RNA sequence: AUACUUACCUUAAGAUAUCAGAGGAGAGUCCUACUGAUCAAACAUGCGCUUCCAAUAGUAGAAGGACGUUAAGCAUUUAUCAUUGAACUAUAAUUGUUCAUUGAAGUCAUUGAUGCAAACUCCUUGGUCACACACACAUACGGCGCGGAAGGCGUG
RNA sequence: UGGUAUGUUC
């Protein structure tokens, strides 16, 4: 359905994560709220354009198809989706 | 006031058939103007009385099923 | 009609019914009459060859393909011949077929 | 009617692949996804006679020391271009498309 | 499928780019599934001015990002 | 369908409207929390040792290193050891907890204390603290504590508190010494000082 | 009031013209046929690099990656 | 990254202490003002004629397709097959095994089993009214029982009432199988 | 690099590994993958994100070639903007070793199931 | 639908005289009961009349300038006060399941031994037993401490602090029903 | 932990490798602890197979780096436009030269950026293993030790 | 035929 690492996009929703679009610019900054799509929503943005100047940005929205990357902080390392057995505690009925 | 769905404000876009700037691509893409008629789901939009200018002596085009992948930008002249 | 709400496991039916009688009468042509066409691509490789397969997403299998650029510098005309090719659907810009 | 069942049946086959970057790659096929994401064994890959976006992704790939020379590469389905197969193989037996035969049968 | 958030840029100045310097500062009142942005008061900004007709509706292909320029 | 993989628990279709509301709720914050913190605790305290690579010596550095000297080996009792790498293991967490905080209580009769300091009027990254209030919709979280918030407002100026000795101050606090090493200080003064 | 399948469907059997992405190929030909994804199917087309005529071409197929817009005359 | 809006408490956040930023360097591609595939692609017309007049003289002739010649006989196997069923099948009023009475009063049993004799569906139909004639049906190549029989009672609502006793049980356990009975439908 | 990648390996046996994967810009990224999905989504621990400059290109069209290295950690990529991707180096423990951590994984998770139905008691 | 190309197919096919059978009146006039309690617990089913924009759209063109039909207006006004009566019906029998739970029998039989024992020093000793009948009372209410929501009928708490209240007034049940109450009055307003 | 209220939601389907033949079930479909062949997975197992596994008879060295130093190393290149005033080269929105008022944004970086080149230091990895400090080879090298890491082929 | 989260009393 979903997969993987959509639901590590969605794992890391309040941290300072750092964006590159397909541009070159590339963000930096508290992630608000991820969606399934990827259309990222961040705050206290910090952006480097491709051109090579930086600015800040109060509230940014990224569409995820405009995104080559977004690094999640190293705790996320370990994961229990990163667990290949993890058994399943009785779906319900 | 409310929101206004997109295929909705196409919709009343084409109800009063207002003068009409439709962009397209980059460099390579030309501006068109012209009167909305028709569009569909996946936004081909159809267009009369078409005057095409080029990115800063317009030439006029006819009747025009203009397709999705190529439509950047709709305004109101 | 929607595509979701017309049936299940029929919707072969009537591709191969749009593949008879729609926009994909010039690749039939092609494959029983075994007569070259020349595919224009998006990198302006020009192909000569005959149609083997047809695809849903013009996915086309050509066999004695004559491949022709040209290099723009200064004007050279450089050509290929290929035995075998499977050529994608992406590339495509268009398909002329002689008489 | 999809051929990438065509080249499902193309396995430990000596083939091409000219990619939309430009680089061709000589390797034998071990399997291809459905997405037609296809991993190649044995392989050396050129750029030809220009896009230094090409020869920045064909060196930057391990194993240059311009024909690179690789162990085992993977490809994405939308970065392949085409796929030459040898000619000494028969187009006649692979194609016989027995998904198509039994979809036929079952009409 | 699922309906991107924009509920918080109901009634706030926000700022399209398109593909790399086309920046539509408009107010936005809707949005879609596809990211399709219907902006009332549309202005390009060059780095001069542009005005864009009164209501507008910008296709969300070419939309990368918009910046909200007013406070929430 | 969806799955917590943290709480455990199931859900029905996936609505985003219901599994935005679950990574809001007590109980998921806090097996998130916990699991977080347990999971540093370990990739901290795993002792992921070298593999020892032990080579047949030289017959001079034999003769040279079996003649200089042998050294005391000192060892502890089981309960010591753990009384010591407990006591070293708080000691490590209170100093990853804590920070420095000279320069705010340092500047508290700043005029600009109330548009830098207070953490509340700042303007980059004030919007964050007045957004999530956490907003208490338990009232015994709102009816447990009862003192004063003292809200330093941003509009505070030069004319309140004109002279700061009058109004009471504190006596800033000694620099602090290691406890371990606390019987070498001097324990004569150079001045006398009362109370 | 119109849609573009029947406006398709009737502009069947008509001189249209087909520009592409690129500004220098215009396919001017009669339609034959045209599917739900809109792939094109015209005869007797005309080349047009930049307005100016290179020969005619025939029974050609268009795809719909690189269509721009179908005009009728 | 020192006052955080995380619902997460401070001992948390120390851990949460993310990386630094990242540094920036000058891009390698074109910005994507420029990313586009090429221009001024030329019209094919130009192969078709000179290099189609070379491409026709190396190969004047094309390799035969055998996948879908094998297809199209297959195709063809399967319209002479339909061809030859519905010649069987369109070709009871010219029947001498169907020349019987009217079939109000004629039911038949069907499925019934293939070692059975005529005398024990005679005392089977003749429970529940007057049989007047009974005719198991055969195969022509061969004489073989293929399970099936119609009789005649001398009333229609007998026989109608004898097919509807023997088809309402699951069938009439006819001594081992069950063959259910019906109208003749001719 | 004589590694020797295996012969008849895909993503679910390719896991772990030091990959190199490169892009449609050449920005090729050095790490460990340690999740894929139907669009070959890579999650990358340890990355590095290396290119070359366009001083340097003129050097390398036809020795030395100074790359530039960025390090990212932990980052997860998208499938869209990615071309080919290759192993580079082979993981710390071995096959047998991960085979022993496996079944670990797998006795603890049975351990873990029955005291959830000893705590569902 | 999986994917968005059909949802907006059918965003397209529903989009795209007038005084017909099958258009919801009470949808053409606007906020359809059957519309305003779709996936809640209170829900209705399906509304069997058909819902479209562009017979909205052509009635609030009509209402802003051309005209107004007071038939639609009618039954959106019957439908109101049937669904207004029923949930008074339904607001009636939760007071009265409140008046049953306040007037258990056991709870009357406590409350009245704790009375019959409630019987200067004996008006001190009289005070003291109906403080603590008061205090009993207050324990007895205090096992359910259920209100009774004064306009939408469910029920509320007087302890609990105003932000789990600002959260319960949020619903689309909440929402609904307060818009159906506007429209009511409104009506009402109009008609009287 | 029990009891109750409230907010949101209540589900895209079909299937589990392929080919040929025989039998059964009322041209088409299903089943066979039915039979032969191909393929996949798992467990064992062997191929004088393919690659690698760091001195100790010393104070070294192989692979990958330093987001380390010398190093502000050496050689190059840039660090805003317009109106007007006192002269002005002058096809420009006075571009060029010296000085200034004003007008819009205005990366930090010039100890910056690119190229070139050497030395030093420090990090992660190993069989730092068993015998011996030895006279072999045109069919070029007795690959005929105990293993480990990666892979190929073959068998059950 | 149910799930997730939250607030009171024992």
């Amino acid at each position: 359905m979903n997969g993987i690492p959509v639901k590590l996009l969605n794992e890391a929703q309040g941290h300072i994560v750092s964006l590159e679009l397909t541009t070159g610019a590339t963000y930096r900054g508290k992630l608000v709220e991820s969606e399934d799509s990827m259309n990222v929503q961040l705050r206290d943005v910090i952006a480097t354009e491709p051109q090579g100047a930086v600015t800040h940005m109060d509230q940014i929205f990224v569409r995820g198809s405009q995104i080559k990357f977004i690094v999640v902080p190293d705790l996320l390392k370990n994961a229990p989706l990163f667990k290949k057995n993890s058994s399943r505690p009785m779906p319900p009925i | 006031k409310a929101m206004v769905p997109p295929i909705n404000c196409i919709f009343n876009f084409l109800q009063q058939q207002t003068p009409v700037t439709i962009w397209l691509f980059e460099q390579i893409g030309i501006r068109i103007k012209g009167k909305i008629v028709g569009f569909d789901e996946f936004m081909n939009v159809v267009i009369d009385e078409a005057v095409e200018i080029p990115v800063n002596k317009g030439t006029p085009l006819g009747k025009i099923l203009l397709k999705g992948d190529n439509i950047t930008l709709i305004t109101s002249a | 009609r929607p595509k979701h709400e017309l049936s299940r496991a029929e919707l072969e039916e009537l591709e191969e019914f749009e593949f008879k009688h729609g926009p994909m009468s010039l690749i039939n042509d092609a494959m029983v009459t075994r007569t070259p066409v020349i595919i224009s691509l998006r990198n302006n490789h020009k192909i000569i060859a005959r149609v083997k397969a047809f695809d849903r997403h013009c996915n086309m299998v050509l066999e004695n393909v004559k491949e022709l650029w040209t290099e723009k510098k200064n004007v050279i005309n450089r050509e290929r011949f290929i035995s075998k090719l499977f050529l994608r659907g992406d590339s495509v810009i268009v398909v002329l077929k002689t008489p | 009617m999809k051929l990438v069942n065509f080249l499902k049946k193309l396995r430990n086959e000596q083939v091409t692949i000219e990619l939309k970057n430009g680089t061709t790659v000589w390797g034998t096929l071990q399997s291809v996804s459905p997405q037609m994401n296809a991993i190649l064994t044995d392989v050396k890959l050129t750029l030809p006679q220009s896009n230094g976006i090409a020869m920045a992704s064909l060196y930057l790939t391990g194993g240059q020391q311009n024909i690179a020379s690789l162990q085992y590469i993977n490809i994405r389905g939308n970065t392949i271009r085409q796929i030459i197969l040898p000619d000494s193989l028969n187009l006649d037996s692979l194609l016989v498309d027995q998904k198509q035969l039994n979809s036929l049968r079952r009409s | 499928v699922s309906t991107p958030e924009l509920k918080k840029y109901m009634d706030k100045k926000i700022l399209l780019n398109i593909n790399g310097s086309r920046k539509v500062a408009g107010i936005l009142r809707g949005y879609d599934i596809f990211l399709n942005v219907v902006l009332d008061d549309a202005m390009e900004i060059n780095g001069n001015n542009h005005q864009l007709g009164l209501q507008t509706v910008i296709r969300g292909n070419s939309i990368i990002s918009l910046e909200a320029l007013d406070a929430i | 369908r969806y799955y917590c993989e943290y709480c455990h628990s199931y859900l029905t279709h996936d609505t985003l409207s219901v599994r935005k509301s679950h990574l809001v709720g007590k109980n998921h914050l806090r097996i998130t929390a916990d699991y977080y913190r347990n999971k540093a605790r370990d990739i901290i305290n795993k002792h992921n040792h070298k593999r020892r690579h032990i080579g047949k010596r030289g017959r001079k550095e034999r003769e040279n290193s079996s003649q200089n000297e042998t050294l005391k080996v000192t060892c502890l009792s089981n309960k010591e050891k753990r009384h010591i790498m407990h006591v070293k293991k708080m000691n490590q967490k209170e100093l990853a907890q804590t920070s420095i905080d000279t320069l705010k209580l340092l500047y508290d009769g700043s005029p600009g204390y109330s548009k830098v300091f207070v953490d509340a009027n700042r303007f980059d990254i004030g919007d964050l603290v007045k957004a999530s209030k956490l907003p208490q919709r338990a009232n015994e979280k709102s009816a447990h504590h009862s003192f004063k918030q003292t809200s330093r407002s941003r509009d505070e100026t030069c004319e309140s508190n004109p002279f700061p000795r009058l109004n009471n101050p504190k006596k800033l606090e000694p620099p602090k010494i290691l406890s371990q090493w606390s019987n070498t200080i001097p324990k004569t003064s150079i001045f006398y000082s009362v109370d | 009031p119109v849609n573009p399948k029947p406006f398709l469907k009737g502009l069947v059997n008509h001189r249209v013209g087909v520009k592409l992405k690129f500004n220098s190929t215009e396919y001017r030909g009669t339609l034959v046929s045209t599917d739900n994804y809109f792939n094109l199917q015209l005869n007797e087309a005309e080349e047009f690099v930049a307005g100016v005529s290179h020969g005619t071409l025939g029974e050609i197929f268009i795809r719909c990656n690189n269509v721009l817009y179908i005009r009728e005359l | 990254m020192n006052y955080n809006l995380s619902k997460y408490p401070d001992d948390v956040s120390r851990l949460f202490k993310p990386r630094p930023p990242l540094s920036y360097k000058r891009p390698t591609d074109y910005p994507y003002a420029k990313r586009q595939t090429n221009p001024n692609i030329t019209g094919v017309a130009n192969l078709l004629s000179t290099s189609l007049k070379h491409y026709m003289e190396e190969f004047p002739e094309g390799s035969p397709n055998n996948h879908l010649q094998r297809y199209e006989d297959i195709k063809l196997s399967k319209i002479k097959n339909a061809q030859l069923l519905d010649r069987r099948l369109q070709n009871p009023n010219v029947d001498p095994h169907i020349k019987d009475t009217d079939p109000y009063r004629t039911i038949f049993i069907g499925r019934l089993p293939y070692d059975l004799d005529e005398i024990e569906l005679q005392k089977y139909f003749v429970k529940f009214g007057e049989i007047e004639k009974i005719r198991i049906v055969k195969d022509k190549i061969t004489q073989k029982s293929k399970g099936y029989a119609f009789i005649v009672f001398k009333d229609p609502i007998s026989s109608k009432m004898a097919f509807k006793e023997i088809g309402v049980h699951r069938g009439i356990q006819i001594k081992d199988r069950i063959c259910i009975v019906d109208i003749e439908r001719g | 690099s004589k590694i020797q990648v295996a012969h008849s390996s895909r993503l679910a046996n390719l896991i772990d590994y030091k990959l190199r994967v490169l892009t449609q810009d050449g920005r090729v990224y050095i790490g460990q993958l340690m999740a894929f999905d139907k669009h070959m989504n890579l999650v990358l621990n340890e990355c590095i994100e290396e290119r070359v400059p366009k001083t340097q290109l003129d050097k390398l069209r036809p020795l030395n070639i100074k790359v530039e290295k960025r390090v990212l950690g932990l980052t997860i990529l998208r499938g869209e903007q990615i071309l080919s991707t290759v192993v580079e180096d082979k993981p710390l423990l071995s096959k047998k070793e991960r085979l022993v951590r496996d079944k670990k994984e797998k006795k603890q998770a049975q351990k873990q199931t029955k005291l959830r139905k000893e705590k569902e008691k | 639908m999986s994917t968005p190309a059909a949802e907006q197919r059918k965003l397209v096919e529903q989009l795209m005289g007038l005084h017909d059978p099958k258009i919801c009146k009470s949808y053409l006039v606007g906020e359809c009961p059957y519309d305003l309690f779709q996936g809640t617990k209170q829900s209705l089913g399906k509304c069997p009349q058909m819902h479209l924009t562009k017979h909205k759209i052509q009635y609030e063109r009509e209402v802003k300038q051309g005209k107004t039909f007071p038939e639609f207006e009618r039954e959106y006004l019957a439908i109101l006060s049937r669904f207004v009566n029923e949930c008074n019906g339904q607001i009636s029998v939760a007071l009265q399941n409140l008046k049953h739970t306040a007037e258990e029998r056991m709870k009357i039989q406590q409350v009245t031994e704790e009375l019959d024992v409630l019987d200067l020093i004996s008006k001190r000793k009289e005070v003291a037993k109906r403080v603590r009948n008061i205090t009993e009372n207050v324990g007895q209410s205090a096992q359910q401490k259920l209100q009774v929501c004064e306009v939408c009928g469910a029920y509320l708490s007087r302890l609990d602090t105003d932000r789990r209240l600002a959260d319960h007034f949020l619903g689309k049940i909440h929402l609904g029903y307060v818009k159906m109450r506007e429209d009511y009055d409104r009506l009402m307003k109009n008609n009287r």
